[PDB]
């Protein structure tokens, strides 16, 4: 039993490995997510690969219920086990309680499992952010962020990744009422984000979205180029 | 209307300076003489007269007297050593043992005793010059600053009350905290108000390449000392010359170790430097040797902290007084914003939110423009920040 | 023939030798620890045995020799660096000092406060006789040690030198020393004229001198 101590305080009331942690956050691959009023939808930026192989293993959104959508970023591998154990209480909420969960109750969860993961002995806190999307029963559509630290925080958009200040800013700089009046809109808004903050927009984009009583729907290649191809239409004639 | 006519001749006035001042002599641009119009009282009677009767007087060093007679024994630079004899014109009085002294060079005899050797790289670290520092810049240590002064300049200006009273003023006094605290500064408050020899010393100058070769720095830095009727002597970084004695095998650091054992027995231990006043700085007091943390050496201890939130509102009454601002601001909602953070750090975000200012096109800066001071230095900057692994001075 | 003190480096060493000092009418001669340190090789050699050529000349005479352990560092075999001038003049001290042609006309009195550092040829039994060790004061030495020094202030006969030497442990008399002085000045910062206990009791505060850090939040 490796029973040691590792998150201590600093001489100034600082935690060094969870700050160490959000750096690794920090240089993770760049998600953004917003939300609709009946339709929400987010997507990840940056597929990164060497576009002649397999990707389906490499998809950063999972479902954890019928009406729970996660995606995240930082390191890949402690975000699965997360995953699983997340599946696991969601599952035994229904063991339980007999509604399906709401993400509140879930991101509570998960940032509570956080939190005592960093109070506890030997372990190196997670090194991962997610973004947890879910339209709960009666069709109130929502949407929570997860800090290293496991600070659970509502947010309408928000963008976590390496460069995500100034895509925030692109947000928050463009972010109306009327912006999400079309959901083929809110998509153009999205693609409208990350295409400025991810550079060339190409086949980098992986956008899934949910209209609050569906599964999940991963568009194929197909309206990622049409979208953007209307994107730059509309930007063609704007200019 | 007189465009060229102000011109040539502003320009022939202007050349006919040098046109005259050719026939002045000013000119033979020299190699290390002097002006022609200056020693000219030195032409025909000083030239006859400082050279045609006045000798050479080669300088010496005495060895020592003999009982009943003159008789002294002399040395010289390189050369042989004589029997040799006083001038008329001096008295056998100061011509004490272990002296130099200026010798004709045929008869051999003395004619004045000389000040001793100085070494002039003791002479470099003369302050002869004092920096401009005043009290009211070392705001939010108030109490730091009264016990110290008490202990510096009090029995210097007022040697009665101590006197009248029947105690002797202690002697030494260190300083240290975190770095970038005011110390340094602090000490440059105290070169600004007084007035007796400021001789400053940084503990990394003294580090030779022979072996014992600073000690004699210490020995000639305490002799003229002793010369002067009140001095004070800095100290900065001292943890370099010496921490403690540790050696083992290999005998390492040994060198700046007799250094530091020289300044003990030059601070203590048969007969103490009577009116010399030391002042130490350093950043981290654990390492040092706890014989020169003994009283009697090092007497005050005065800590520097971290301001505790009216000290933070001084400084920035300090550092922001002199630069163009929204009126209507508050300090008070900065210094809750820096709760762990040094006068250094303070001057950089008052530096740097002027900077703010200069960025686009203002001339006063803005609340706002603090703002973004604050989240750059204190929270961009936040991954080095200096400060914590030196809280606990290690 | 040659005494060696040790200890505590507050608990008076120079004071002993300035008080022999004051009483025998012999020659006396002081030195430095490092003052047997030369640049050039040798020169401190030559001065070693000029220090006892002129201490064996003045028949009534003693040698003093403050912080030995500037100069008896223990010896060390080594490749590739180390000095050895100070082990030249170490050795001569030796020598020097006992051995060869010795005599009973110099008396020595060395001082340091620390042992392990010394070579063990210089703690022989012959060289350096008497090795006697300066313990800190127990409790009724406290309260002598600022009796001494409270001797030329005015002083109310408020005092508990049995209560200020019992409520200070772990002192030394340079610090039994600086409780006295500081509750000279103390005095002075209030203007009085006479010293009071409290004054005593401030005193002890700025001699321990602790790091204040918002302690009330206790008991
Ligand atoms: N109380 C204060 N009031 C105003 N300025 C301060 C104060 N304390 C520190 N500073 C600023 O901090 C800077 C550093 O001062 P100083 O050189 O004395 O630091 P220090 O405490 O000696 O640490 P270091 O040894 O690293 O220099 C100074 O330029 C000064 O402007
Ligand atoms: N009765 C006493 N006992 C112990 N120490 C004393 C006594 N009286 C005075 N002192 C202090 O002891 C100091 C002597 O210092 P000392 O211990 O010899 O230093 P070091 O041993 O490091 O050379 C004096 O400065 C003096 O203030
Ligand atoms: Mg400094
Ligand atoms: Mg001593």
């Amino acid at each position: 039993s490796y029973d040691r101590a590792i998150t201590v305080f600093s001489p100034d009331g600082h935690l060094f490995q969870v700050e160490y942690a959000q750096e690794a956050v920090k240089k993770g691959s760049t998600a953004v997510g917003v939300r609709g009023r009946d339709i929400v939808v987010l997507g990840v930026e940056k597929k990164s690969v060497a576009k002649l192989q397999d990707e389906r293993t490499v998809r950063k959104i999972c479902a954890l219920d019928d009406n729970v959508c996660m995606a995240f970023a930082g390191l890949t591998a402690d975000a699965r086990i997360v995953i699983n154990r997340a599946r696991v209480e969601c599952q035994s909420h229904r063991l339980t309680v007999e509604d399906p969960v709401t993400v509140e109750y879930i991101t509570r969860y998960i940032a509570s499992l956080k939190q005592r993961y960093t109070q506890s002995n030997g372990r190196r806190p997670f090194g991962i952010s997610a973004l947890i999307v879910g339209f709960d029963f009666d069709g109130t559509p929502r949407l929570y962020q997860t800090d290293p630290s496991g600070t659970y925080h509502a947010w309408k958009a928000n963008a976590i990744g390496r460069g995500a200040k100034s895509v925030r800013e692109f947000l928050e700089k463009n972010y109306t009422d009327e912006a999400i009046e079309t959901d083929d809109l809110t998509i153009k808004l999205v693609i409208k984000a990350l295409l400025e903050v991810v550079q060339s927009g190409g086949k980098n984009i992986e956008l899934a979205v949910m209209r609050r009583d569906q599964s999940l729907k991963i568009l194929n290649p197909e309206e990622i180029e049409k979208y953007v191809a209307e994107i730059e239409k509309e930007k063609e004639e704007n200019e | 209307t007189y465009s060229r006519q102000i011109k040539q001749v502003e320009d022939d006035i202007q050349q006919l300076l040098k046109k005259i001042n050719e026939l002045t002599g000013i000119k033979e641009s020299d190699t290390g003489l002097a002006p022609p119009a200056l020693w000219d009282l030195a032409a025909d009677k000083q030239t006859l007269q400082s050279e045609q009767p006045l000798q050479v007087a080669r300088c010496t060093k005495i060895i020592n007297a003999d009982s009943e007679d003159p008789k002294y024994i002399i040395n010289v630079k390189q050369f042989a050593k004589f029997v040799v004899d006083l001038s008329d014109q001096v008295a056998p009085t100061d011509i004490e043992e272990g002296m130099r002294v200026g010798v004709d060079r045929n008869k051999y005899q003395i004619h004045i005793p000389l000040p001793p050797k100085i070494d002039p790289t003791v002479t470099m670290m003369q302050v002869e010059e004092k920096p401009d520092v005043t009290y009211s810049d070392v705001g939010g240590c108030k109490e730091q600053i009264e016990k110290l002064r008490e202990v510096v300049e009090t029995p210097l200006l007022h040697p009665e009350r101590f006197v009248n009273l029947g105690i002797e003023p202690p002697k030494g006094v260190l300083l240290f905290g975190p770095p970038g605290t005011g110390k340094t500064l602090c000490a440059r408050a105290v070169a600004n108000r007084t007035d007796a020899c400021f001789i400053r010393v940084i503990g990394s100058e003294l580090v030779q390449k022979y072996v014992g070769e600073g000690a004699r720095m210490v020995r000639e830095l305490f002799e003229m000392a002793r010369t002067k009727k009140a001095c004070l002597i800095f100290f900065d970084e001292i943890d370099a010359i010496g921490g403690a004695r540790f050696d083992d095998g290999a005998g390492g650091d040994n060198e700046v170790q007799r250094t530091m054992l020289e300044l003990i027995n030059q601070l203590d231990g048969f007969d103490p430097r009577g009116n010399i006043k030391v002042l130490m700085a350093t950043n981290r007091p654990d390492t040092l040797d706890p014989a020169l943390m003994r009283p009697g050496r090092l007497d005050r201890k005065i800590e520097f902290s971290l301001p505790d939130l009216e000290g933070r509102t001084h400084i920035f009454k300090i550092h922001a007084r002199s630069m163009s601002v929204e009126r209507d601001i508050r300090f008070e909602l900065l210094a809750r914003l820096c709760p762990n953070s040094t006068g250094a750090e303070i001057r950089s975000v008052c530096t740097e939110a002027g900077m703010f200012a200069i960025r686009a096109r203002r001339k006063i800066a803005t609340e706002k423009d603090f703002l973004e001071a604050v989240n750059k230095v204190i929270k961009s900057y936040a991954k080095f920040s200096a400060t914590p692994r030196y809280m606990t001075y290690n | 023939k040659g005494v060696l003190m040790y200890g505590p480096p507050g608990t008076g060493k120079t004071l002993l030798a300035r008080a022999c000092a004051a009483q025998t009418k012999a020659t006396f001669l002081k030195l430095a620890g490092p003052q047997l340190v030369q640049m050039f090789i040798g020169d401190g050699a030559k001065l070693v045995r000029d220090a006892f050529a002129l201490a064996k000349e003045k028949a009534p005479s003693i040698i003093f020799i403050d912080e030995l352990d500037a100069i008896g560092t223990k010896r060390f075999d080594s490749e590739k660096a180390g000095d050895r001038e100070v082990q030249r003049t170490m050795l001569e001290l030796l020598n020097q000092l006992d051995g060869f042609q010795p005599n009973t006309q110099v008396k020595v009195i060395a001082a340091t406060n620390r042992v392990d550092i010394l070579d063990p040829a210089l703690l022989r039994s012959g060289r350096l006789d008497r090795k006697i060790e300066f313990p800190m004061p127990n409790e009724e030495a406290r309260a002598r040690i600022m009796q001494i020094h409270s001797r030329k202030m005015n002083v109310s006969p408020d005092v508990n030198y049995e209560e200020l030497a019992r409520c200070t442990d772990d002192f030394n008399g340079a610090q039994c020393k600086a409780v006295c002085v500081e509750a000279g000045m103390i005095a002075l910062r209030r203007g009085a004229t006479e010293l009071t206990h409290e004054d005593y009791m401030e005193g002890i505060l700025e001699v321990q001198a602790k790091k204040k850090a918002n302690l009330q939040y206790y008991a």
